[PDB]
């Protein structure tokens, strides 16, 4: 029969007041003969009725993909509420249930440190700017770069890595042309996390 | 020349 | 039926001439009624004969785990040779084949640099020493830390991340008591990769 996958909201969505965080219950392998999927959503065991179903989508491998999206409040997700999606279909012996919530455990505040490029690094066309983010829990985080109010998009960030004290760390690497760095421009690493003051901090870096 | 890692031979050219 | 999983050597074993790199063909779900497995091995299509079968291991779920190990030459693996394991068994309408090799693509030399703790970290009981390794291809690599010839084990390394120029990067972070840093100890980041001179480079780091 069908298979169910339940996805959390994006970290950035739960951390910005203006954005709308949602939990997403994806049902793949839905047949053509019995396409009807019934969803029941529960928040800490309490059934809710405001979920919204995406347009049904033909996959062309004999199956439908059926999605139910449940909007969630920022405080609810962050206060660790558990979200259960229950999927029923004629091709299932019994309904499938999945549950998702924020990782449990005391939140810890990220330590954000910007690290200039090595002087041994300076013979290339572009330099590498580093932002170390450590000591954070849970691992849900968003990291970005900007300069003079403008977004700087040429970066890569590593996945969070579990550290020896049970918290997480990552590095983000921004690559910029050597000249811009040499000319004393300020580049900033922006971090969003639940345990930061105002769910936000910024650290800057310059020659 | 050769390279060593914690006393153990790595490679020589 | 039985299933086959074929695993490459450890990067370190392919990179240290004093080590022995090997490829490993694991066959799971071998039945009690037909435990006999035949292995054929191929190097770039040419059959080789020097593989050896590891001791059979019965599993908690009533099946056997049968494993063939093929030793390989450092330079054949590093030159991109392709290793094929072929598995036959009566409970298997047709033999199963798997091939693995080094990722294809011109090798690029890792750029290794160390980075001292931020000034802002100096307030803490412990400080982070950073080793950035970038511009390397392929992604196969080993990164370790040491000081005074002794390994320093309190580190963590990020998995390799694909960069926008098609090379990989990673960071390695060693955590030490602030006092060991203040005491002027030299700490070294060791990188092993095919595209380095003698497969090895070392970058050091101490209080300035
Ligand atoms: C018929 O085809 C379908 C469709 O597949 C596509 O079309 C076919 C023809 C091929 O071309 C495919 O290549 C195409 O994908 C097949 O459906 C697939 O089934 C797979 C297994 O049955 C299933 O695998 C599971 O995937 C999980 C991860 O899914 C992620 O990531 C994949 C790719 O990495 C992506 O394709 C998925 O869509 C999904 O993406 C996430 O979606 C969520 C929800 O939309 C996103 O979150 C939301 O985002 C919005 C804004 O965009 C908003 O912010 C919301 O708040 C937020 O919630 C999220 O961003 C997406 N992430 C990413 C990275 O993209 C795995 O986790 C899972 O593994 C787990 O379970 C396994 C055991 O079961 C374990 O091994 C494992 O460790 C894990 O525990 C599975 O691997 C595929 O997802 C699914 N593909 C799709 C598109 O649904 C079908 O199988 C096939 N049928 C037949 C009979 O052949
Ligand atoms: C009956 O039971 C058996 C055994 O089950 C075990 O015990 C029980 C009690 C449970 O706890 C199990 O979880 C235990 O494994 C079942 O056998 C399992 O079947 C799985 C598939 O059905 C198979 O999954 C595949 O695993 C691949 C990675 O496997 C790694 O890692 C796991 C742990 O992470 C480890 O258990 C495996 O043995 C294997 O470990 C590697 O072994 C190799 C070879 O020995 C090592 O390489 C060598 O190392 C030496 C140093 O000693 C030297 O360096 C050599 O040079 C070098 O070659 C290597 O280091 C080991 N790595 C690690 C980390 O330990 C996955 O990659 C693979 O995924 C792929 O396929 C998927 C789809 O199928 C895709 O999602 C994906 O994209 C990939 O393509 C599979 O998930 C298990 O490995 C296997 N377990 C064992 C022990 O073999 C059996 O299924 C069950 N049967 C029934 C009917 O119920």
């Amino acid at each position: 029969g069908p298979s169910v996958f339940l996805f959390p909201p994006k970290p950035k969505d739960t951390l910005e007041a203006s954005r709308t965080p949602e939990v997403t219950c994806v049902v793949v392998d839905v047949s053509h003969e019995d396409p009807e999927v019934k969803f029941n959503w529960y928040v800490d065991g309490v059934e809710v009725h405001n979920a919204k179903t995406k347009p049904r989508e033909e996959q062309y491998n004999s199956t439908y993909r059926v999605v139910s999206v449940l909007t969630v409040l920022h405080q609810d997700w962050l206060n660790g509420k558990e979200y259960k999606c229950k999927v029923s279909n004629k091709a299932l012996p019994a309904p499938i249930e999945k549950t998702i919530s924020k990782a449990k455990g005391q939140p810890r505040e990220p330590q954000v440190y910007t690290l200039p490029p090595s002087r041994e690094d300076m013979t290339k066309n572009q330099v590498q700017l580093t932002c170390l983010v450590k000591g954070f829990y849970p691992s849900d985080i968003a990291v970005e770069w900007e300069s003079n109010g403008q977004p700087e998009n040429n970066y890569k960030t590593t996945p969070p890595v579990l550290d020896s004290d049970g918290s997480f760390f990552l590095y983000s690497k921004l690559t910029v042309d050597k000249s811009r760095w040499q000319q004393g421009n300020v580049f900033s690493c922006s971090v969003m996390h639940e345990a930061l003051h105002n769910a936000y901090t910024q650290k800057s870096l310059s020659l | 020349d050769c390279a060593w890692h914690l006393g153990e031979l790595v490679w020589c050219t």
